[PDB]
This record gives structure tokens, sequence and C-alpha cells, in this order.
């Protein structure tokens, strides 16, 4: 609040306005980086009531309706596991709708494929959708089909493996 | 990366200071629902698309590729055979033509 | 207000139906990219002292 001071720095010129200026372009780079990160779809897709995936489950990664914030169980963990002229601007993307974008991004990949990345989307069933991807790798269907419970369980044993070594690795 | 859609091929043109990517893709359009199963039950063998997709308009059974709807009759030039009925979750009865049966009827 | 992210759109799964196109858009869209800024030269002797 000196006056003096103030009067002084004025004969350095605009320094003040290109250090603004500097702070202002990081704090839009920074919106601009999480949208480009995570609004990649114009249409908020939801999984069905009925989780009949073929035995594929995704209780971990898709929404708790449990929890106020409506997150999922690992984005709950991720969340709680990361802890004079300053101000510090809040985000445009509250978390709550970066987690109704991954939200909508893994509804979109569960009951829709790719297809929903690309145009429309087209709704196909998820041990079809796996076979597709078997099918992408060089694997032909009839592995996925014969296989599909083992797949299934190794795929829902994987996921818990996942929340427990984020639950368990500092 | 080469625009929203199925990449099919991009065209350069020059600006001040940049370039401009024309990126023309192929998108999807007028999707209509059909009834799938993940393979055809025929003679005790389970029949799985080539390249395709089996789909259902209600009352027949055909397969087509799968990024558009074309209906062909499921035979065996377009379908393979691995193992019986018993394992495959959702397969449904339906007969798979063969080319080679009138041939040697006659 | 507090903006909208997207239209709802809700995707009609079932475990045995599939949603086939039976038609096709062709979609031409522009990607503008910088390349290279303006070659700037400063005398730093000049500029400082003339
Ligand atoms: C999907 O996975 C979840 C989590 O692994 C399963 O929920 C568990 O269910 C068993 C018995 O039903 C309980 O003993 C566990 O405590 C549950 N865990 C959690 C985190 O809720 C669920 O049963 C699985 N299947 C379906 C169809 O949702
Ligand atoms: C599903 O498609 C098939 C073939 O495209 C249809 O079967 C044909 O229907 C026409 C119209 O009645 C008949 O003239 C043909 O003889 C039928 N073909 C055969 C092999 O029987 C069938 O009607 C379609 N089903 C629905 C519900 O649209
Ligand atoms: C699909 O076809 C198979 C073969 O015709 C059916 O399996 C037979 O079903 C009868 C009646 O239940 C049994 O007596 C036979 O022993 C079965 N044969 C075999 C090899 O399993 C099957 O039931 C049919 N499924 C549908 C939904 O029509
Ligand atoms: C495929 O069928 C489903 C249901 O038979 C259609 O989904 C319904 O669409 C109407 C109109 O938009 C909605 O009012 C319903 O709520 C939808 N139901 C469900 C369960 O999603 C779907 O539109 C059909 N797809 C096509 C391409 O016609
Ligand atoms: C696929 O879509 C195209 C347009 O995207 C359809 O072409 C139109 O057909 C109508 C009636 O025949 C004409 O009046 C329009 O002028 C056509 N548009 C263009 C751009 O040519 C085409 O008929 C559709 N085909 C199918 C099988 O649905
Ligand atoms: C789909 O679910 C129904 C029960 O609603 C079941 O009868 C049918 O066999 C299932 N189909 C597949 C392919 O899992």
């Amino acid at each position: 609040d000196s006056t003096e001071c103030s009067n002084l720095l004025l004969q350095y010129g605009s320094f003040c306005t290109q250090l603004n200026r500097a702070l202002t372009g990081i704090a839009v780079e920074q919106d601009k980086n999480t949208q480009e990160v995570f609004a990649q779809v114009k249409q908020i897709y939801k999984t069905p009531p009925i989780k009949d995936f073929g035995g594929f489950n995704f209780s971990q990664i898709l929404p708790d309706p449990s929890k106020p914030s409506k997150r999922s169980p690992i984005e709950d963990l991720l969340f709680n596991k990361v802890t004079n002229g300053l101000t510090v601007l809040p985000p445009l993307l509250t978390d709550e709708m970066i987690a109704q974008y991954t939200s909508a991004l893994l509804a979109g990949t569960i009951t829709s494929g790719w297809t929903f990345g690309a145009g429309p989307a087209l709704q196909i069933p998820f041990p079809m959708q796996m076979a597709y991807r078997f099918n992408g790798i060089g694997v032909t269907q009839n592995v996925l089909y014969e296989n599909q419970k083992l797949i299934a369980n190794q795929f829902n044993s994987a996921i818990g493996k996942i929340q427990d070594s984020l639950s368990s690795t500092p | 990366f080469c625009g929203k859609g199925y990449h099919l091929m991009s065209f350069p043109q020059s600006a001040p200071h940049g370039v401009v990517f024309l990126h023309v893709t192929y998108v999807p359009a007028h999707e209509k629902n059909f009834t799938t199963a993940p393979a055809i039950c025929h003679d005790g063998k389970a029949h799985f698309p080539r390249e395709g997709v089996f789909v259902s308009n209600g009352t027949h059974w055909f397969v087509t590729q799968r990024n558009f709807y074309e209906p062909q009759i499921i035979t065996t030039d377009n379908t393979f055979v691995s193992g019986n009925c018993d394992v495959v979750i959702g397969i449904v009865n339906n007969t798979v033509y063969d080319p080679l049966q009138p041939e040697l009827d006659s | 207000y507090t903006m909208s992210l997207g239209a709802e759109n809700s995707v009609a799964y079932s475990n045995n139906s599939i949603a086939i196109p039976t038609n096709f858009t062709i979609s031409v869209t522009t990607e503008i990219l910088p390349v290279s800024m303006t070659k700037t030269s400063v005398d730093c002797t000049m500029y400082i002292c003339g």
C-alpha cells in the first residue's frame, strides 16, 4: 500500500503488465489443457441401469451412486491420495464435471465401443466389442467367445488388483 | 489425429505462417437396430463370421460388414467353424448354406 | 449460468442388440496449425545505446 513505492515502480514501465499477461496466458492454458483432455465428447452417455455386460464388471470404474461426489471408487481413492497480491483462480471445469466427462467416456466405450468416437454411438454387446478388439490384435473371435468367462474373471481380478495397488503404494 | 471420424485422406493448404489440413473422413449415418448373436449353431457346429457380424431383421439371419449394412446369406464362404454349440454363450440356431451342395447334387 | 457439458444421450444397450449404419457422410474438417513465426533480430547494442 506504499504510494512512494508505486511512484518509484512507475519508472520501470510495463513490467507488471507483462508479468500479469504471462500469468493470464498460463491460466487460460490450463483450462484449455483440461478442455482438450476431457471434453472429447459432446454427448453425455450413460450406462444402462442393468449392468449385464456378459460377466464383465465395471463397478470400480463406473460412478458410485452412494457417494455424494458421484465418483468411481478408483477416482475417489485417487482424489483422497493426492494432497501479498497472490490469488488462485479456480479452474473452469470443476472436479464434478471432469468426473462427469470421464463417466460419459466410460459409458460410450462400454455401450458403444469405438463407434462414439468416430460418429454416432452404435450399441454393441460388450462380449462382441471384446471380440472385435481381439480381432484388432490378430486373435480370432472364437478364442474370446469360448473363453469368455475366464477373460471376464481375469479382467475383474486385474481391476481389483489396480485398486489394491493404488491403495497400497505411496 | 486426422479429423473426426474414420479418416480417409487429407489435403494440405498453405496459410500465413501456418498450414491448414482439410481432413476428409467417413462418418456413419442412419444407423438401424438389429438383433445380433455371437455365433450360429448349425449341425452341432458353431459358425463365426470371417469378417462381418451376424444380424437379424426380426425373422431372418444374415451376415454383414461391421461398418455398413449389407446383409448377405450366412454361408460357409463367409463363416468359419470352431467347436460345437455348447460353449459359446448366446449362440442361436440358424441354417448355414453350402454353395457346394447344389454342385454334387447335379 | 452453469455450463452444460453436452446433450444427454442414453445408448440403448442390451446384450443381444447391435446398431449397424445404413449410410454415410463424407465430412471434411479444417485443422489450423501454426508453423513459423516472424523472424525478428534485435541489435542489442543499438537497442540499448543507439
Ligand atoms: C462387481 O464387482 C463388485 C465389486 O467387486 C461386487 O460387489 C461385491 O459383492 C460381494 C458379494 O456380492 C460383496 O461381498 C463385496 O463386498 C462387494 N464389493 C463392493 C466393493 O461392493 C459385485 O458383486 C460385482 N458384480 C455385480 C453384478 O455388480
Ligand atoms: C428380413 O429380410 C428377409 C430378406 O431380405 C425378408 O424375407 C423376404 O421377404 C420378402 C417380402 O415378403 C419375400 O418376398 C421373400 O421371399 C423373403 N425371403 C425369404 C428367403 O423368405 C424378411 O421378410 C425380412 N423380415 C422382416 C421382418 O423385415
Ligand atoms: C438348437 O438346436 C439344437 C440342435 O437341434 C437343440 O439341441 C437339442 O435340443 C433337444 C431338445 O431340448 C434335445 O433333445 C437334444 O439332445 C439337443 N441336441 C444337442 C446336440 O444339444 C437346441 O435345443 C436348439 N436351441 C434352440 C433355442 O432352439
Ligand atoms: C433401438 O431400439 C431402442 C429401443 O427399442 C431405441 O431406444 C429408444 O429410443 C426412443 C426414441 O429416442 C427413446 O424414447 C427410448 O427411451 C429409447 N429406449 C432405450 C432403452 O434407450 C433406439 O432408439 C433404437 N435405435 C435406432 C437407431 O432406432
Ligand atoms: C444415403 O444418404 C444420401 C444423402 O446423404 C441419400 O441421397 C439422397 O437421396 C434423396 C432421395 O433419393 C435425394 O433427394 C437427395 O438429393 C440425395 N442426397 C444427395 C446428397 O445425393 C441416399 O439416398 C441415402 N441412401 C440410403 C440407402 O439411405
Ligand atoms: C441376454 O439376457 C437374457 C436375460 O435377460 C438372457 O436370456 C439371454 O440369454 C442373454 N443373451 C446373451 C447373449 O447373453
